[PDB]
């Protein structure tokens, strides 16, 4: 909490909320794409 | 040689680089992959 914390919050750390299927054992995804959950295509974009 | 040349283009985000002893009439030489946990 004396390192990883400021007032104005920090960026530098990241988190994945949303993922199309469940990671296997000791993998790492550093993909960046769109999580495409909704059938038409969000294309680089966010939507609905 | 051209070197690399044409295999690959950019590198982002490169996590891993291992370097040592190289792997490879006819000579046959057999290969297993096995990627697991
Ligand atoms: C690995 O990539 C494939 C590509 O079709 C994907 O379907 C799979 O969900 C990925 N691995 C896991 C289990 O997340
Ligand atoms: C990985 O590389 C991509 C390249 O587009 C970049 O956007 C991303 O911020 C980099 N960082 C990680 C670990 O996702």
């Amino acid at each position: 909490n004396k390192l990883d914390s400021k007032v104005s919050g920090n960026y530098n750390y990241l988190y994945r909320l949303f993922r199309k299927s469940n990671l296997k054992p000791f993998e790492r995804d550093i993909s960046t794409e769109i999580y495409q959950a909704g059938n038409k295509p969000c294309n680089g974009v966010a939507g609905f | 040689m051209e070197s690399e040349f044409r295999v690959y283009s950019s590198a982002n985000n490169c996590t891993f680089e291992y370097v040592s002893q190289p792997f490879l009439f006819k000579n046959l030489r057999e290969f297993v992959f096995k990627n697991i946990d």
